[PDB]
């Protein structure tokens, strides 16, 4: 029936056809090599040097298992054909986050500024919500961090160096 | 530290799985041993309540695999739907795994693993 | 079968609309062929009240395409209708009304839209100059259903009201 | 072969429907198990594939840049999913009789046959004049007075 073959690439699992009339390679290549992104997923974001770091790691898994929960769900046995077109909308964007990440990388504020000038060059089109909630939750560790003392506009950014050393200087008095 | 064996003649698709799921288990089968060890008064008032906090969240990984097995009798837990719901015990078993292998490491008893506690969702 | 080629190498809205239920019955007769006898002289009386609709078509249409402006092209058309219609005055009329609404629908919206938003027929002509100067009127204020009407006046004035509430 | 079909209508090209670069999607040549009559029909088919194709290829290429190219191929979809959604039907109706002939096949398609040819100078426009910006709002809005309905 080959739809429990092309259904079981995008969970990681090889199969008789994936390893690791005669046009259907053309289009098998095209699911195929959705599969090729989504191991090269779990082989960069499988770890719990950086925090901020830690947390677009640990946000990114919050939203592969969605896609693992999309899949497996609707189709027991459906057409050929309707597999391709159906992971289409969605297969796109998967590929998408390839040119996001590497699969070098910055970390700390130069990552959480980074990923804020993605909302601005993509912001109208669907990839607003995803890269929001990555965003959402990529400053979760930094919010913390100013809250304690409690590019950009350099008439605030000496400020906050002064204003978070106040804080930490009342807290040992 | 436990080492599994799982079949000579077996799908290939099915055994890279496997060894995805048994690090919950390996990782079990040290605290476990760890409750049943770190309980005896040799070990100071503090190791003792150490482990009874980490008994109530095994108790809590026993549940989740009765209503695992509940859920199987209607045949609707496939392989792969697996794989998803031991995440969140995944996770935790991993954190014990670490601090029942940290704690053993460097001999501690009292203050020195309330301070392990204050280093290391 | 000419007389179906042309059309299918070629308003079309309707003809399209047309094409799928005459479809639908030829389509039908292939599955009774599959599953009774039936030979050539069966099929062709069974399909007279269509053969008769169809060649309707191959006259209305020749004056649709052999026209170069597109006011010309369009005018030319949509009054061939209304006079092919008065020659006919059942069942073929009801295919060339209803093949005229869905032709109509053009100039019905945008004369509608022209109103609310703000080589002649002496057929309106007796209120033509009504026309204009509302319509004209019209546009300078907004920079600062007829048909509908005229049916129902069967079962049992609307130009120029309204005309002079636009002026006034 | 129908089932080789619907998949030659949805962007798979096989040994019976070949695929060339310029042209686009086209029967190969007579065979002898199908009648010589139907060698025109499919054409006229095809006619409707090859645009799906050359839509696909450019929804995927994403090609210029811009947001508002973004979105435009991100509605671009929307508007072909019925499409789709119609073509997976016509199998379930060959799976339950097998008495159904190629004409029916022809005749569903029907609406799709007199939308792709409308829609497909529309990105025709955009590939040739580089319209970048904002500039799409109103190209796209120019071909929207259009008189078909379906359109």
């Amino acid at each position: 029936e080959l739809v429990k073959d092309v259904l079981n690439v995008l969970i990681g699992v090889v199969s008789a056809t994936f390893s690791l009339p005669e046009s259907i390679s053309s289009l098998l290549s095209e699911v195929a090599e959705y599969g090729t992104c989504y191991t090269r997923l779990s082989h960069f974001s499988l770890q719990p040097k950086g925090l901020v770091f830690q947390a677009f790691t640990s946000g990114l898994r919050r939203y592969l298992q969605y896609y693992r929960a999309c899949v497996l769900s609707t189709p027991p046995t459906l057409s050929l054909l309707t597999i391709g077109f159906l992971f289409k909308k969605l297969g796109r964007q998967l590929r998408y986050l390839a040119e996001l990440c590497g699969v070098a990388f910055p970390t700390g504020v130069k990552l959480l500024s980074y990923l804020y000038q993605e909302a601005l060059h993509n912001c109208s089109n669907e990839h607003y919500p995803v890269l929001l909630s990555l965003l959402k939750t990529s400053c979760e560790p930094y919010t913390r961090f100013i809250h304690d003392w409690v590019v950009f506009l350099k008439h605030i950014a000496h400020d906050i160096y002064v204003c978070g050393k106040t804080i930490n200087l009342l807290k040992l008095c | 530290s436990r080492t599994f064996l799982v079949d000579p003649n077996l799908d290939l698709s099915i055994r890279e799985l496997v060894h995805r799921i048994l690090p919950v288990a390996a990782s079990y089968s040290a605290v476990t041993r760890f409750i049943e060890e770190k309980s005896s008064f040799e070990y100071g008032q503090v190791n003792h309540a150490l482990a009874a906090a980490m008994r109530t969240l095994v108790k809590e990984h026993l549940i989740l695999v009765s209503q695992l097995e509940q859920l199987h009798r209607q045949g609707l837990l496939s392989l792969q739907k697996l794989w998803f719901y031991i995440q969140p015990a995944m996770r935790t078993m991993d954190i014990l795994a670490s601090l029942a292998t940290s704690v053993d490491k460097g001999e501690c008893l009292g203050g020195s693993t309330l301070s392990l506690l204050h280093d290391r969702q | 079968g000419q007389v179906v080629f042309r059309l299918q190498e070629f308003f079309m809205w309707a003809l399209y609309k047309y094409f799928i239920s005459f479809k639908e019955e030829l389509a039908e007769i292939e599955k009774c062929i599959i599953n009774t006898t039936i030979t050539l002289a069966i099929v062709v009386d069974k399909l007279a009240p269509r053969l008769s609709q169809l060649k309707v078509l191959h006259k209305v249409f020749s004056t649709g395409v052999a026209e170069t402006r597109n006011v010309v092209r369009a005018s030319h058309l949509l009054n061939t209708l209304y006079k092919a219609i008065l020659e006919y005055d059942e069942q073929t009329v009801s295919l060339l009304f209803s093949l005229w609404v869905e032709t109509v629908r053009p100039y019905l919206q945008t004369v509608d839209e022209w109103i609310v938003h703000g080589t002649m027929v002496s057929f309106l002509k007796p209120v033509l100059k009504q026309i204009i100067m509302a319509g004209k009127s019209m546009q300078l204020l907004k920079n600062l259903e007829l048909d509908d009407v005229h049916d129902p006046l069967l079962a049992i004035p609307h130009i120029d009201k309204q005309y002079l509430d636009c002026c006034g | 072969m129908i089932h080789e079909l619907l998949l030659a209508l949805s962007g798979y090209p096989g040994s019976i429907f070949t695929w060339n670069k310029r042209s686009g999607l086209q029967v190969s040549q007579d065979f002898p198990f199908l009648h010589p009559s139907e060698t025109s029909v499919l054409n006229r088919l095809c006619r409707l594939g090859t645009d799906y194709i050359r839509f696909t290829e450019f929804i995927e290429q994403y090609t210029l840049h811009g947001i508002y190219l973004r979105a435009f191929c991100t509605g671009l979809d929307s508007v072909l999913q019925p499409y789709r959604q119609a073509l997976l039907d016509l199998e379930q109706e060959f799976l339950g009789d097998p008495h159904l002939s190629i004409s029916h096949v022809n005749y569903f398609l029907d609406q799709f046959q007199l939308l792709f040819p409308s829609v497909m100078v529309v990105v025709e426009q955009i590939k040739s004049q580089k319209i970048h910006g904002c500039q799409i709002l109103e190209t796209v809005y120019k071909h929207s007075c259009g008189g078909l309905p379906p359109v």
